[PDB]
């Protein structure tokens, strides 16, 4: 159930991570 | 991006300008704003922005950072208003050369 | 700006200031003028904490005589750091507008654990562990040690600070923690006792209120010296709890175990110690015949003999004694009971461990500890606490309760049985402040009704004045949303908390709202099981990819760093054009920690009416003994300390600047005439009919409208 | 195609996951089940 | 826990002065 | 209950905590299971340390420190004595004193022999079962019932 | 009424003109099939809160009116009975009825098991009586329906 919440926030954190070019 | 690409390589003495019309608030970005803003001071491109129902924090420094002006649609008067105003000519910042 | 204030006129630095501040300056002014404690109410924390300052220098300088000092207390150092920076400025316009320095000295103390500059413990950054070295660091054996001059890593910032460092008192100025750092590394002394040295010759001193809260630093801060001085609290709205919390202990199954491997460690030492010599260590047996520091307050601490524990071995067999019967007490298969005497009782009849040595456990405790050359107290910090417990509860329970708990917290069940010395008063642990002090001003913002805290802390208020934000448009715009757009009623009632068509309408509302308010929105569930069970209902649904797919969303935990990361991904993310969403739980660490600003939470959501769960065996014994001791009904304070807690979680949103912010309530509860008037008074003004029982296209609708408002200048 | 696609640019899992198991002889609708089953 | 319509009908015209 | 449990049988201990450990004389956790084998060979001695029991000697205790259980039933036993009232003294010395050396009797008799405490005790008896002990007895009952209550 | 049930404001203003106060009144309600006018019958039940009987003009009706009980209201299925020729649910054995104007109203010989609950439908007093498109209900034989059954209200 707490993997949803985790996957989620994870998606969102890759997002933002992949928004920010290195 | 594609209208700074485009821009850069205008001639100095023309007053490069950007006029974004602003809808949804959630815009998807490939890479950081800052650095673009940063670019666009350099590339001296003034940037104003005209928000409909939103007030964003992007729009927001990247137009004062710039030194253009960002404003938000109070009525279909204030939208009329906001695009008369942009038809002057932008007022020559202290550091615009002639 | 020279300020007709009623008692004097008052220079400030800003040329316009709005006229409330002038009302909260002289209404305070009452609390020096009548030489007594009170409480007030303002939104603003930078207006309210420069004008306060303003008000207090200036009447300082006017009666310094009458008022040696200021104590200012603050939620955390992040908070006190931009403080003691405000009062900086206020000094330099002060100076300014004298023209001449004077001679006024202001700091703001903190923990070792931020406030050092040794290279040992700077590689550190748990707290306890670079408190433990710094005190083995500082400890009378390394001195001697040192003394002596053979190869020893030692604290020269404290040599040297001891040295000149006392010799020499700072003659004045303003030193923030991370410019007291950097003086102490200039002047190569102790930035921590430099600091508490300086607490001897400085006008203001700051610091958090566990710092004036738990009485073995708070006294060493609040000396009998400071007899004629004021101490403010700026944001102690929850000053009960923390109190309580102070006072209170937990113990449990692993704390006994680790205490278990101490007492063996310690019983190592004494044959080490046996081994080598004991003769020299009995020249403490000396004084403890004749008659980290204890948590007990001033009037309750005393140099009596320690009683029948006269030797290291009566300690560690009265010690183990206690632990056994701890350990027996707390292994007990039962339900959860409260034992306030009858623990104690317990105590003399099942081992025969009268309260009288029992009282003296941490005094005998520190000597032997100190006597026995230890390491550092990072690892004994568990029997340190088992005996810090033993002489509280030996010692008074008046205030307090023994609760046995077959399991851990926030759990089922787990065999990992738990035991806890409950606190339940503010009013006799807070007791020495307004004692002592010649005057205690409670200020805080999102404060519920003020006439509840008389009963709570026992005070004779001064002053009880609510103030509300004044300004030409209204920056903040509280809003409750009491029905659906499904035309049905969305109260958070405890069964009808778990209905799918309300847990619907916040995932609707939550879409709407995050789709049209820019940047930084932040929501507040009741706990984690409703919230993930909401967001998994949400999952199973479109709303959860809906909200996702319109703005990035985030959720807090348990954990610090996993919050801390997301936090600062969910604030980057609002930088960027993506913007984020932070689903929180109200009563999360997170919530109490975080500051919301313009585009950081400009929009605050409150799922429902946030009420603890009334089984809690701490929410029974407490919320009773307010109603057997102090009168309190059940229902009138869990519904004040739910309103505060709501009030206190969503009023963040406006924290200074002028910047908007936006409160929307999804619970028609907080619409009740009972509820509306607990709210505060800035809010409940500023609330109307008009957005009193909204829909949720009505809030949307007026929160829309209020944006458009809002985005041009003043 | 957008599916497997954002999918495959958004997480390193599926990216590397993808490389290595690229489809064959199977159908791409196959490999979406098999990530969100 | 009584339903809306113990307490009697609208007469949302009563809101109407002169 | 989380023990082990007898040297010998170490395994119900584990299943249940409604099966307690009795204390002996000789400070030897056992049980049942090893207390029926102690009663049909020399009936009243302790498996390791052979010490004789005048009887059965057996009491519940639920704690698994043995040290523990010898010092609480010392304790039981000296309080006895030595346990006249604060009243008695003027100095603030005498209301501990005494105590340093009951509570090394106590400690001390955990390990040591008791010829010299049992002489002492018996020593300091013939003088304390005159007066104190007898008025010492009514005013600890009392303040035990007072605690009880 | 089970909160799944949504109430539209024209349902709502028709159940407080009928329910003018704590009395209920007798009389008619005109609403469209989609407006839910079952639910508005399945509300006013609720609102009663005592044994009331639900005639229908088809045994679909019926079995119309017993999903509708069902859902969206508290009521389980043992507790509502489709006294039918076609069907039966012990009615006796609970307070919820459910029939037609061909059923009671019938002028010909009953048959005997029919003829047990009649007469415990007749012997019972019906707090609520709901009646279904009641345009037939001035039928010769339909209105005798009002004269066999007693009820206190009749909607
Ligand atoms: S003595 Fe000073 S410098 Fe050394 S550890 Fe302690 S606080 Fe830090
Ligand atoms: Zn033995
Ligand atoms: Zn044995």
């Amino acid at each position: 159930n707490a993997a949803i919440i985790k996957r989620f926030n994870h998606h969102s954190a890759m997002v933002l991570a992949a928004g920010l070019r290195k | 991006s594609i209208a700074m690409q485009t821009l850069k390589h205008m001639p100095g003495h023309t007053s490069r300008e950007v006029l974004i019309i602003f809808s949804s608030l959630t815009t998807c970005d490939p890479s950081n704003i800052y650095d673009l803003i940063k670019t666009l001071k350099a590339a001296k491109i003034r940037v104003s922005v005209i928000g409909l129902s939103a007030e964003v924090r992007v729009c927001t420094v990247l137009a004062r950072e710039t030194g253009g002006t960002y404003h938000v649609i109070l009525d279909e008067s204030h939208y009329k208003e906001l695009l008369t105003h942009h038809v002057s000519p932008p007022p020559a910042s202290s550091s615009s050369e002639c | 700006m020279k300020l007709n204030v009623d008692g004097l006129l008052v220079y400030f630095p800003y040329d316009y200031i709005y006229p409330e501040q002038f009302s909260y300056m002289r209404e305070l002014k009452r609390t020096l003028d009548a030489k007594g404690h009170g409480v007030l109410e303002m939104p603003s924390g930078t207006g309210k904490t420069v004008s306060l300052l303003a008000l207090i220098m200036a009447y300082q300088r006017a009666y310094p005589l009458e008022v040696t000092k200021l104590i200012y207390c603050s939620r955390t150092v992040p908070e006190i750091e931009k403080v003691i920076e405000e009062l900086r400025k206020l000094l330099n316009f002060y100076e300014k507008q004298e023209g001449e320095k004077l001679p006024f000295l202001g700091l703001a103390l903190s923990s070792r654990k931020n406030l050092c500059i040794h290279p040992e413990v700077t590689p550190l950054r748990f707290g306890k562990d670079v408190d433990g070295k710094c005190h083995s660091l500082t400890a009378s054996y390394v001195r001697a040690q040192y003394q002596h001059d053979t190869s020893l890593p030692h604290c020269r910032f404290y040599e040297e600070f001891d040295a000149h460092g006392r010799e020499v008192p700072l003659p004045a100025g303003i030193y923030n923690l991370d410019d007291l750092k950097a003086l102490g590394r200039r002047q190569g002394w102790c930035p921590y006792f430099l600091a508490r040295y300086s607490i001897l010759h400085a006008n203001v001193v700051v610091y958090s209120y566990h710092y004036l809260l738990d009485p073995k630093i708070a006294d060493l801060v609040s000396k009998e010296l400071a007899r004629k001085a004021v101490v403010v609290f700026d944001e102690a709205h929850n000053i009960d709890n923390v109190c309580i919390d102070s006072m209170s202990v937990n113990l449990t199954r692993r704390t006994l175990d680790r205490c278990q491997g101490n007492l063996e460690t310690l019983q190592k030492t004494v044959l080490r110690i046996k081994e080598t010599d004991e003769q020299r260590l009995r020249d403490e047996y000396r004084r403890l015949v004749e008659g980290a520091n204890p948590v007990l307050p001033d009037e309750v601490l005393q140099e009596a003999v320690p009683g029948s524990i006269r030797t290291a071995e009566h300690f560690l067999g009265f010690l183990r004694r206690l632990l056994e019967y701890v350990k027996w007490r707390l292994r007990v298969q039962h339900v959860v009971q409260e034992s306030p005497p009858a623990f104690l009782s317990g105590l003399a009849q099942r081992v025969c461990i009268q309260r009288k040595p029992l009282r003296f456990c941490a005094e005998r405790l520190r000597s032997l500890l100190h006597t026995l050359e230890i390491t550092d107290l990072a690892d004994f910090s568990p029997l340190t606490l088992l005996a810090n417990f033993a002489t509280l509860v030996s010692t008074y329970a008046k205030g307090f309760t023994i609760i046995i708990e077959p399991f851990d917290d926030r759990t089922p069940t787990i065999a990992n049985p738990i035991l806890h010395f409950s606190c339940m008063d503010a009013s006799l642990a807070i007791k020495p402040v307004f004692e002592r002090f010649q005057s205690v001003i409670i200020t805080s913002g999102t404060l519920s009704p003020l006439d509840i805290y008389p009963k709570i802390l026992d005070f004779h208020p001064v002053t009880m004045a609510t103030f509300t934000m004044t300004l030409a448009r209204v920056c903040l715009c509280p809003m409750i949303i009491g029905r659906g757009n499904d035309q049905v009623a969305i109260s958070s009632k405890f069964e009808t908390r778990e209905d799918i068509a309300v847990i619907r309408n916040y995932g609707n509302l939550l879409l709407e709202m995050s789709a049209v308010v820019p940047d930084g929105i932040v929501a507040f569930f009741t706990s984690y099981q409703y919230m993930e069970s909401t967001v998994a209902s949400w999952y199973e649904q479109g709303i959860l990819e809906n909200i996702q797919r319109n703005k990035l969303l985030f959720i807090e935990t348990q954990d610090g760093a996993e919050t801390s990361v997301a936090l600062e991904k969910y604030q980057e993310a609002c930088e960027n054009g993506r913007g984020a969403i932070l689903l929180s739980v109200a009563r999360g660490k997170v919530s109490e920690g975080i500051d919301f600003v313009h585009h950081y939470g400009r929009a605050v959501i409150m799922f429902g009416v946030p009420y603890v769960y009334t089984q809690s065996r701490i929410l029974k014994a407490r919320l009773e003994y307010l109603r057997d001791q102090f009168q309190i009904r059940e229902n009138d304070f869990l519904t004040f300390d739910a309103m505060r807690h709501a009030a206190q979680c969503v009023g963040r949103a406006i924290r200074g600047k002028t910047d908007y912010g936006l409160m929307v309530f999804a619970d028609k509860r907080f619409a009740r005439g009972d509820k509306r008037g607990k709210l505060p008074r800035w809010i409940q003004e500023h609330l109307t009919d008009a957005n009193l029982n909204l829909t949720v296209d009505e809030g949307v609708q007026v929160a829309k409208y209020f944006l458009r408002q809002m985005a041009q200048p003043f | 195609s957008d599916i497997i696609e954002s999918i495959f640019r958004t997480y390193p899992a599926v990216k590397m996951k993808y490389a290595e198991n690229v489809p064959h002889n199977m159908t791409e609708k196959e490999f979406w089940t098999r990530f969100f089953q | 826990r009584t339903k809306r319509w113990e307490g009697g009908y609208e007469r949302t015209w009563e809101i109407l002065k002169e | 209950m989380d023990d082990q449990g007898c040297p010998r049988c170490k395994t119900t201990k584990y299943r249940n905590p409604s099966l307690k450990l009795m204390v002996n004389v000789c400070g030897h956790t056992l049980c049942e299971s090893c207390v029926d084998l102690l009663f049909v060979r020399g009936a009243g001695n302790c498996p390791e340390c052979g010490t004789p029991l005048r009887k059965s000697n057996f009491r519940v205790q639920l704690f698994e420190d043995p040290t523990v259980d010898k010092e609480v039933e010392i304790r039981k036993k000296v309080l006895k004595i030595y346990n006249k009232r604060e009243e008695d003294f003027p100095s603030l010395r005498e209301y501990n004193d005494f105590l340093e050396e009951v509570e090394e009797i106590v400690f001390n008799l955990t390990n040591n022999v008791d010829l010299d405490n049992t002489k002492k005790k018996m020593e300091i008896y013939q003088k304390e079962n005159k007066d104190v002990i007898q008025k010492n007895k009514l005013k600890l009952t009392r303040e035990q019932e007072e605690l009880e209550e | 009424l089970k909160p799944t049930a949504v109430l539209r404001p024209y349902q709502e203003k028709s159940l407080r003109k009928m329910f003018g106060n704590g009395r209920a009144r007798s009389g008619v309600i005109v609403l469209p099939c989609g407006a839910g006018k079952s639910l508005v019958g399945v509300t006013a039940a609720c609102t009663v809160r005592k044994r009331c009987l639900v005639l229908g003009n088809s045994a679909v009706s019926v079995e119309q009116w017993k999903a509708q009980f069902k859902m969206w209201s508290t009521i389980d299925d043992s507790q509502i009975c489709r006294f039918t020729s076609d069907a039966k649910d012990k009615p006796i054995g609970c307070s919820v009825a459910i029939s037609t104007y061909s059923m009671l109203g019938h002028t010909t010989k009953r048959s005997w098991e029919a003829e047990r609950v009649m007469e415990w439908l007749k012997t019972q007093e019906w707090g609520l009586m709901i009646l279904d498109e009641v345009h037939t209900i001035p039928a010769k034989m339909f209105r005798r329906v009002l004269t066999i059954v007693q009820a206190h209200c009749k909607l």
